[PDB]
């Protein structure tokens, strides 16, 4: 059982029953038993959102369509105002469906359908993939909006340019260099820490 | 046992069952046998970097390379010191991560997972013995390296081949007294 | 006492002789003959070595990659592919004197270096290469890639890392991964790679990890591909008067099929290259899903083979329980796949010389007859272990109950017929082929030469007319204008390939006669001697008439002892080790026939070879005696050249082989008594007898000499013929 | 040639051809054919999401050969 | 870069003819006549 | 660092024992010798090498601090015992601050008042009182037994 560095301990409330298990807790966050299954299924469709969104906004780069930044912006075939209210209608509906799967059965769902799968390969090792990928996900949309705040262009812009100059171009060289050097050692620096006091 | 002051018996917390231990301990930082050994690995891998450094400096020397050994950071590299931190620290922190943690299972060095790294065999308590002495030699070595580059601007071999075409002069009286002319 | 090596084998640690070191070094790989071994730790120490095996390989073409980045010319050679030759790397001998340091020093080099022939300059210029940098980055690549690899096979030894018994026979997975993914993908990442990066840099546009995110490949990008409109892609094509490098008359088209070769580097079209690639991925692709593994659909093949059984019995149980015979047996696998391997390896061989692949290849002769050689050497060694792993299985993992009326039994149901009419086969080919060629060398010695039989190959020719070759005049398929065949091709491939095969200037389906009739009846014969012997020593390696429990002696061992008359060479080892002879025989056979007609196409006078092949007189004088006097003259009491490391290397092989004459002659029992003696006068010689052996000296048993003397034998083999093509080829051109 | 034609009407028409005409045969091989997943469905005949994309990968293969072919105009 | 100094044949090559395998060459025999307990 | 050593010194290995804390004699001296003395050596030493030359309009940085002399004569006065070298040619009555117009050579004055133009003291002053007050503080941290 892998952990979160070459030596981990878990902090004896991750002893690895939930899939995905590193021992990843400094905070202690998940010290309560209730707590620790919400916090799964916010982890769950945070991670769901992050994968549908990075994949519609590598998608947008490719084609040619406006940035995901300028999206909103754009004039489409309808009113913003009209969108909202649509919008909130239909996911106070949605999410109250939702929330009642979770109630019953302790995952997510779609509408009246709690375990939503129409093909049917709803497997342990499926659901450790989704969980993998999701937070997979969620960095990459995290990495999406922080290339865009200080280089802007794209994602894929991002990583044409990096392979112009790997040594030059990077997140040191930018205007958020220092910091992240210094937070990078730091890190660097955590694992011994913590295995020093344990 | 030969200590290092002539008539002083060695301390209690200091036995010659250690390599290099010679019963030099004024301010007692060996009391105990759990920070004495922490302080034997560190002085061991002070001398390992020490030793490279001072080859390192010796060798650059030797090879002719046009800045000095303090000039080297400032030289211009492809993939600039700005992205070189990161890389070495990361790097760094695992290998440290793995002899450190294979430190706590056996007391003794290593190389990520070979405890101890020891291929070819010729290990014996002699060359450990060696070892500490050579560690202890070029980091006094190391230190006088830069205090000489400090005071004199000459480069090792430079300022050893300076001071034995002259002896009685170009040495620590001349180099602090005439510093204007040096600079 | 017991010794510590080796640690796999107790009894061979007890043994206090000189035998325990040789028999412990040719038995370390024989890991179901050590001690304590089950079928998981096998699996696992096989996989293990296929990992270090990978490494080594990696490393050794990361070292090549290296050499020729910093010792070769590559970047001055790329210039001028022509007149300029290649660099392996330089050399560095303090036994070199002046005259050697400016012989060696050559090709445009500061110092002694070798010219290499294994042709990676041309094949590293086609497939994008064209700086140093490029290849010192293949090298560091290739370098952390076998590191990898011998990090995986450390890792995978170590427990939780360690694979399971049942993984190991998943073969359903394993076949649909290897022919979607190591087969389909590989060949897909290639076609990527050349329609990216060899395409435009053969058209003067460098393109690299730097700008290979911003450079189109084509100029419609990626549309077509979407859209169905595949055509546009093959839209404007290389002209006839492109050059190779720059963009002087290059096309924009990226999948092809004009098929031909190029007009400047003779050798086949990138484009053509790519879209077999693609084509080729496509199919292993689709083919990768042809097994259930885990998702209900897909095949067994224990299924499919119980399925094949004829119901008039003709093979008696058909193919029922082929799959737990093979599967449970690791030689059969490493059979089947040593059989393959061969014969892909001498259609490589064939492929590459008569349809050039890499740039500026034809042109250099040394190339084409050192590749050509070292892989149908390579082959031939592969075939003969491929039987020799057959009769292993035979022994070791054949159960008879289990192969009850299948095919398998019903080979050794019938091996005597099998055995005789394979001899049948080989006497006939032998008998009529010798006859021909005294005949001729009879009539050539006493000045008839229009008396000597020349059977003209017309099936062979037949072939070549049907090709599209018009010299024959047979004018059928394509060859007639007015075939289907023929107009159904002249819009896709045709032109260029009727242009190439016509063309007499190239290595594309030469011009054959009775000479060619005469080697290729030799090539037959030898062929059909080393199948006899292997397939013979397979058949009766369970047991003959001469040995009826040979299956419990193992697959090799010495002899059964001189009773019931001599059981000299009765093992199948015995029977592999006569067959590496004729497998170097027909070799050398093929080697020499294809040595002697690309020199005389290379030299401007083909009716040279046809008219002195067909009298050994003529091969023996006008191609071993004609070709060898510059090699024997690199070094005299004149000085030396270049040259003379190839006549070193010569008469080196030819001591080498000398050398195992010996091993191969004279046997054991003389040498023994020798020793015995030798043992006497250490043990009673002053000054000489306080220093002990910790070994006793014994001589080499007699499975240990047949292996050194066939090693030797092969060795020197080797290296003369190479040392003469390489010598003769590089002098006369 | 439309491609969104060509592609629809070949994909539809062997999921069609796997649906209502090969399904019996294509299950009884599969069961004379002999850790796992069992991918269950709503379909009333079995047509799981395995054989769907083993249908659709077929059609899509066709179509776009078919594409192919009348793009190079022969 | 990764181009060796011109004077690496004259060290590498001594080396590995006739340091490495002296010392592969002793390490191997010892080995192979060690007496097991 | 600060806050990192806080949350260091009290996790096991590194709490310090009631012992460690009532060592009132190497307290007293390490904090009168090292916290006190060395600190303001230290500070003597910024100013001397930094403050001084920066209000005479030379720039002194950590990129050239290693090459610029704080005092022409360069520590010779200071170990051959002429300290009162350090106290010669100070800045005049019409020195301007932060320009060499008026600016002096001396690092080691006590001249005492204001500068005429700040109207404050004067930095080489205030140098030599640091120096003095470190000297005398390092050695007042030599006063308790310890080992």
């Amino acid at each position: 059982r892998p952990m979160w560095y070459p030596g981990a301990t878990a902090p004896a409330h991750l002893d690895g029953s939930m899939l995905g298990d590193y021992g990843f807790d400094p905070l202690r966050l998940g010290v309560n038993k209730d707590n620790l299954k919400w916090f799964r299924e916010a982890e769950l469709t945070n991670g769901r959102w992050a994968m549908a969104a990075v994949v519609g906004i590598l998608f947008t780069d490719a084609v040619g369509l406006p940035k995901f930044w300028t999206a909103g912006a754009e004039k489409y075939a309808l009113d913003n105002q009209t969108l909202a209210l649509i919008e909130v209608a239909v996911f106070a509906v949605l999410e109250g469906k939702r929330y009642e799967i979770y109630k019953k059965t302790g995952e997510t769902g779609f509408l009246s359908f709690a375990p939503f799968d129409p093909m049917g390969m709803k497997s342990e090792e499926m659901k450790l993939k989704e969980l993998k990928n999701g937070r997979l996900a969620m960095l990459a949309f995290l990495g999406f909006c922080s290339q865009a705040a200080v280089y802007g262009k794209g994602p894929i812009e991002t990583l044409q340019l990096h392979l112009a100059d790997p040594g030059h171009n990077n997140i040191y060289t930018s205007s958020v260099g220092p910091e992240t050097a210094v937070t990078v050692a730091v890190l660097c620096v955590l694992p011994m820490i913590i295995e020093a006091t344990k | 046992r030969p200590t290092w002051l002539p008539g002083l018996n060695p301390p209690a917390h200091l036995k010659g069952a250690l390599a290099g231990d010679n019963g030099f301990d004024p301010l007692g930082l060996g009391q105990d046998e759990g920070r004495l050994k922490w302080y034997a690995e560190a002085e061991k891998t002070n001398g390992r970097w020490a030793m490279m450094a001072v080859a390192g400096i010796l060798g650059q020397e030797l090879l002719g390379v046009t800045p000095a050994w303090w000039e080297a950071g400032a030289k211009e590299y492809d993939i600039p010191a700005q992205a070189l931190t990161p890389i070495e620290f990361i790097v760094m922190g695992f290998l440290e991560i793995k002899r450190y943690q294979g430190f706590k299972q056996t007391g003794t060095s290593g190389f990520i997972n070979s405890f101890p790294f020891d291929p070819a065999g010729m290990n014996s308590p002699s060359m450990a013995t060696k070892e500490v002495k050579n560690g202890r030699l070029a980091m006094v070595a190391f230190i006088g390296f830069c205090v000489q580059a400090l005071a004199t601007r000459t480069q090792p071999i430079e300022g050893l081949t300076a001071h034995l075409a002259d002896p009685f002069g170009k040495n620590i009286t001349y180099y602090l007294t005439h510093l204007p002319e040096t600079l | 006492a017991t010794k510590l090596f080796p640690k796999f084998s107790q009894g061979l640690a007890q043994d206090p002789t000189t035998r325990r070191i040789w028999y412990g070094l040719a038995m370390a790989h024989d890991f179901e003959s050590h001690d304590g071994m089950t079928e998981e730790n096998l699996y696992q120490k096989i996989f293990a070595s296929h990992f270090g095996q990978l490494s080594i390989i990696f490393l050794w073409t990361s070292g090549n990659l290296f050499h020729v980045a910093w010792q070769g010319n590559f970047e001055q050679w790329v210039t001028d592919p022509v007149h300029i030759r290649p660099i392996a790397h330089a050399i560095w001998d303090p036994h070199f004197g002046q005259p050697a340091v400016e012989a060696f020093t050559r090709g445009g080099a500061s110092g002694p270096v070798n010219i290499s022939t294994s042709g990676v300059y041309q094949w590293w210029y086609t497939i994008g290469m064209r700086t140093n940098q490029d290849l010192y980055v293949g090298s560091v690549f290739l370098a952390l890639v076998s590191a990898i690899f011998l990090f995986a096979g450390w890792l995978h030894l170590q427990p939780n890392f360690q694979p399971s018994l049942s993984w190991f026979k998943d073969a359903e997975s394993r076949l649909n991964h290897h022919l979607s993914g190591l087969f389909g993908v590989s060949s897909l990442a290639w076609t990527g790679h050349l329609v990216h990066v060899a395409i435009p840099e053969s058209r003067g546009q460098h393109v690299g990890w730097d700008n290979f995110l911003s450079v189109l490949p084509h100029p419609q990008g990626l549309t077509p591909f979407f859209t169905g409109n595949w055509a546009a892609y093959a839209q404007s094509p290389d002209t006839a008067s492109h050059v190779f490098g720059t963009a002087q008359g290059s096309g924009q088209a990226i999948l092809t099929f004009l098929g031909g070769f190029h007009p400047q580097t003779q050798s086949l079209w990138l484009t053509d290259m790519a879209h077999h690639h693609l084509a080729i991925a496509v199919i292993f692709i689709v083919a990768g899903h042809m097994y259930r593994t885990n998702f209900g659909i897909g095949h067994r093949m224990q299924a499919i083979l119980e399925a094949h059984t004829p119901p008039s019995g003709s093979l008696g149980a058909g193919h029922k329980g082929l799959f737990d015979t093979v599967n449970n047996s690791l030689h059969f696998q490493l059979g089947l796949a040593l059989a393959s391997v061969g014969t892909i390896t001498s259609l490589v061989a064939q492929h590459m010389y008569s349809l050039p692949p890499y740039a500026f290849q034809a042109i250099d002769f040394t190339t084409q007859a050192a590749l050509y050689t070292h892989h149908q050497y390579i082959a031939g060694f592969i075939m003969c272990g491929a039987f020799a792993h057959g009769a292993i299985f035979f022994i070791r993992d054949y159960d008879p109950e289990q192969n009850k009326g299948n095919v398998l039994a019903r080979m050794l149901d019938h091996k005597e017929a099998l055995i005789s009419h394979l001899s049948w086969v080989s006497l006939f080919l032998g008998f009529h082929t010798l006859g021909l060629y005294v005949h001729n060398d009879v009539m050539q010695a006493f000045g008839t030469p229009e008396k000597q039989i020349l059977i003209e190959p017309v099936f062979a020719q037949w072939i070549q007319a049907a090709h599209g070759k018009a010299l024959y005049g047979f004018d059928f398929l394509l060859s007639s204008k007015t075939s289907a065949a023929f107009a159904n091709g002249q819009s896709l491939w045709l032109p260029g390939w009727l242009d190439a095969i016509n063309n007499n200037q190239n290595s594309l389906f030469l011009t054959i006669g009775p000479g060619d009739f005469l080697v290729h009846h030799a090539i037959a014969l030898g062929l059909h001697t080393t199948t006899l012997i292997l397939v013979k020593g397979a058949l009766d390696a369970r047991g003959s008439k001469l040995m009826p429990d040979k299956k419990d002696f193992g697959y090799s061992f010495p002899c059964d002892g001189p009773g019931r008359g001599g059981t000299c060479d009765i093992s199948a080892y015995d029977a592999f080790y006569l067959a590496v002879f004729w497998m170097l025989n027909t070799i050398g056979w093929v080697t020499f026939y294809w040595h002697w007609k690309h020199l005389t196409l290379w030299q401007g006078n083909v009716a040279q070879f046809d008219e002195s092949s067909t009298y050994l007189m003529g091969w023996l004088r006008d191609y071993l005696w004609l070709n060898s006097s510059q090699l024997i003259n690199g070094y005299n009491p004149f000085g030396m050249n270049s040259l003379s490391v190839w006549a070193w290397t010569f008469l080196f092989g030819h001591l080498i082989y000398a050398t195992g004459f010996m091993f191969l002659i004279s046997w054991r029992g003389y040498w023994q008594e020798l020793i015995e003696t030798l043992v006497w006068a250490h043990e009673k010689t002053p000054l000489a007898n306080l220093v002990y052996w910790k070994d006793k000296p014994v001589a080499l048993s007699i499975v240990q000499a047949r292996l050194v003397g066939l090693a030797h034998f092969s060795v020197g083999y080797i290296f003369t013929y190479a040392a003469f093509l390489i010598a003769s080829t590089s002098g006369r051109f | 040639l439309d491609p969104q034609i060509v592609i629809s009407g070949s994909t539809a028409a062997f999921l069609a051809i796997g649906r209502f005409v090969f399904l019996g045969y294509q299950r009884r091989e599969a069961n004379f054919d002999s850790n796992s997943t069992i991918f269950a469905t709503n379909d009333p005949a079995g047509f799981n999401i395995i054989d769907v994309a083993g249908w659709g990968a077929l059609g899509h293969a066709v179509g776009f050969a078919v594409l192919a072919i009348n793009s190079l105009q022969g | 870069p990764f181009v060796p100094p011109s004077w690496a044949p004259s060290v590498f090559v001594p080396l590995t003819g006739l340091v490495l395998p002296a010392i592969a060459m002793a390490t191997l025999f010892v080995y192979i006549e060690k007496e097991a307990p």
